[PDB]
RNA sequence: CGGAGGAGUACGAAGGUGCGCUCAGCGUGGUCGGAAAUCACGCGUAGAGUAUAAAGGCAAAAGCGCGCUUAACUGCGAGAC
RNA sequence: GCUGGCGACCAUAGCAAGAGUGAACCACCUGAUCCCUUCCCGAACUCAGAAGUGAAACCUCUUAGCGCUGAUGGUAGUGUGGGAUUACCCAUGUGAGAGUAAGUCAUCGCCAGCU
């Protein structure tokens, strides 16, 4: 993407999508990344762990989130963080789409397991990624327990055709 | 047996002072509310316990206004 | 019996009935009712009794609607008690009758076992009844 | 949505500025223009305009400091012939900064006092 | 044609709450008629032959004739006011037609 | 000696000011997280909150966050309840 | 005629649906060099300019589809005097709420710009 998005993948998909306004073609939005550390408050560690390899892995500083609400059932409460996220756009998010569609997807155990399903209805795509090992990083020594993320993708896209449209011209699998 | 209620507090006094069309020298209270049922326009204080005083010599006057519905008492000069 | 499942408050004051039932006075489940002519008080233990009544000799063959509840609580003191140390306990629910108002409507039963079993069911209540039929206006 | 928020934001200070009872200076900023007002208290009457939309300043780039100097150069000499000497500045939900912040130098430094 | 109820004019002498009720002790159910084109006229229609019409299940389906005067009036019956109790008419409504 | 509940405190910020922000609930997708954790969009709508019992109030929010600070000052006080 | 800003009212003024506008204005749009910003993000705030667009949003016109306004008559209540005492009747004054007919796609000020 980037150069090559902005001059051919816009047009082809004006062609593909035969929209009459310029404007109307779906354009990526942002891309959040979303992991949360249930129960920190137990060891009070793992949170700082999080923090460091979601810095590792994302060139912005995490934002600690915190609980809001008491629920009994949990250990949680609005008193500590429970989790961090970060939002990308710009030269960021295209980079970011970038080197994922780039390195990550040769490497994944099981291809297809994005589907073309599980969108959102409005034109947003959401996909869980396993373990924090799985891409460019400090190897297992050195880091702390594995830990998930989370990657949701918001567009332009007006409905879900568009959306996995994008999607396919920007080479997502499935 | 006996009853375990009967306890009150004393009266508080609660109430408008001047009705419209009343003179009023600066410094007169107009209302002695609990909350906010009348709110100052022109001419009108408000103290800490949400007593509406005149701050102008001149005449009340009541309305209704805003999207809300307030209901305003002001002091006409 | 029937008594309401929850309330906000345990008694009452005693108030006053007066007025007449503008409201619940029409026709609106049945064909043909029984409804009330003079004010008063109608105890659960009645309802239950004249439903009882009706429904005998209907031969539990139409449908029975109920239009009162007793929703109002009702004290008394204990006895060989002095006047004084605060209110009595509830000891029955009760619901305040207005004249017009609709007691018992029945449903899918010939109008003249339907008329019988309503004056049965006359003969256990406190105040004087009538029959009245579903009316265009 | 950003007009709604910019609307929320100066209401406050609008409603102060009418409580107090003072001559209003009320400015805009777009991306293009810039405009300013000067309104008497009772709100109805508009004692002193300006915009560079007027004919000397149409010409340039109109969106930029150097605009808005001008802008506030211009409504501080009508000001000054209108009469109204103490005023109270409003920047209608606009950050003080910038192109208001150069606006209300301007008008400063032309004469009028707040 | 079926239908033909005699009435007379309420002034406003006859209007009101204690009007009302001698009226209703004399026998008589006061009446409004309201349609377009028309300001609304009050009337008064006789006991018997008002329960006499409502008896007919047509009389609320069909038009209706009200005959003060020489004037003639076509209508259709709107609006019912019972007594709770006893049930007996206590007022109408009809909509021109 | 009628019906039904609270009080014998707390806070150098839970005060002042400047600037900024709106709750709660539902509908779709995603890690060991599901009735109920965190995240994205959409629907209707104050039902959220206000240290504490209830009432009257609360959009310039009186609800929520950050920076600097001590007006939680001294001497008074027209006029009113 | 048309756009923007500042005002008097706060649904007869609002919600929903449909149609149109960019010549000027409004918005989107370009970038992180200078000012400024994000408890992470040029998403907001701020700056430098204008390549294109009316897609989104704003604004204007139509539908009563909702929502809203709302008679007349009657009923409930009630001050004074009189008669009764399940809470009513008579004289006189006063008169709802609900429901019905019908109505409603607002209106008036100050400033600047364009064809």
């Amino acid at each position: 993407l980037k150069a090559r998005y902005n001059d051919e993948l816009k047009a082809k998909l004006q062609e593909e999508l035969s929209i009459k306004n310029v404007m109307e073609i779906p354009r990526i939005t942002k891309i959040t990344l979303n992991m949360g550390v249930g129960a920190a408050a137990t060891d009070k560690k793992l949170l700082d762990g999080a923090v460091a390899d979601m810095q590792l892995i994302a060139g912005q500083k995490p934002v600690v989130t915190l609980a809001r609400k008491s629920i009994a059932g949990f250990k949680i409460r609005d008193g500590w963080p429970i989790g961090c996220k970060v939002t990308l756009r710009g030269d960021q998010m295209y980079e970011f789409l970038d080197r994922l569609i780039s390195i990550a997807i040769p490497r994944i155990r099981d291809f297809r397991g994005f589907s073309a399903k599980s969108f959102d209805g409005r034109g947003n795509y959401s996909m869980g990624l396993k373990e924090q090992i799985v891409f460019p990083e400090i190897d297992f020594d050195k880091i702390d327990r594995i830990r998930g993320m989370d990657i949701t993708i918001t567009t332009t896209a007006r409905t879900d055709d568009e959306g996995r449209a994008l999607m396919r011209a920007f080479g997502f699998p499935f | 047996g006996s009853t375990k209620n009967g306890r009150d507090s004393n009266p508080k006094m609660l109430g408008v002072k001047v009705y419209g069309g009343q003179t009023v020298t600066a410094g007169n209270i107009i209302v002695r509310q609990r909350g906010t049922e009348f709110h100052a326009g022109a001419n009108v204080g408000m103290g800490r316990d949400h007593t509406l005083f005149a701050t102008a010599d001149g005449v009340v006057k009541f309305e209704v206004k805003g999207q809300f519905g307030r209901r305003y008492v002001k002091v006409e000069t | 019996m029937l008594q309401p499942k929850r309330t906000k408050f345990r008694k009452v004051h005693k108030g006053r009935n007066t007025g007449l039932a503008h409201r619940g006075s029409t026709v609106s489940f049945g064909s043909i009712a029984i409804k009330a002519t003079e004010r008063g008080r109608m105890t659960a233990r009645q309802i239950e009794a004249a439903r009882r009544t009706i429904s005998r000799r209907i031969k539990r063959g139409g449908k029975i609607f109920i239009r009162v509840f007793p929703d109002k609580p009702i004290t008394e003191k204990p006895l060989e008690v002095r006047m004084g140390n605060g209110k009595g306990n509830v000891e029955y629910w009760v619901c305040e009758i207005k004249p017009g108002k609709i007691l018992y409507e029945i449903e899918g039963v010939n109008e003249d076992l339907a008329r019988e079993a309503f004056a049965l069911a006359a003969a256990k209540l406190p105040f004087k009844t009538t029959i009245v039929t579903r009316t265009v206006m | 949505e950003k007009k709604q928020s910019r609307l929320r934001r100066a209401k406050s200070t609008r409603l102060h500025i009418r409580a107090l009872g003072a001559t209003r200076l009320c400015v805009n900023r777009t991306p293009r223009h810039i405009y300013a007002q000067v309104i008497s208290a009772d709100g109805g009457k508009v004692l002193a305009q300006a915009s560079t939309l007027d004919a000397s300043l149409r010409s340039g780039t109109t969106g930029n400091i150097e605009a808005a100097t001008k802008v506030g150069a211009l409504i501080a000499e009508r000001a000054k012939a209108a009469g109204v000497t103490k005023v109270a500045f409003d920047r209608s939900g606009f950050k003080y900064h910038g192109r208001i912040k150069a606006l209300a130098d301007a008008a400063r430094e032309g004469g009028l006092e707040f | 044609a079926n239908f033909v109820l005699n009435a007379q004019a309420r002034a406003e002498d006859k209007q009101g709450k204690g009007a009302s009720r001698r009226l209703r002790r004399e026998s008589l159910v006061p009446a409004i008629i309201y349609g377009g084109n028309a300001e609304p006229v009050a009337v008064t229609l006789e006991l018997r032959e008002l329960v006499k019409a409502l008896e007919s299940n047509v009389f609320f389906e069909e038009v209706v004739e009200i005959k003060v005067g020489d004037k003639v009036e076509n209508v259709k019956i709107q609006a019912l006011q019972r007594h709770p109790a006893k049930n007996t008419p206590m007022h109408a409504d009809f909509k021109r037609a």
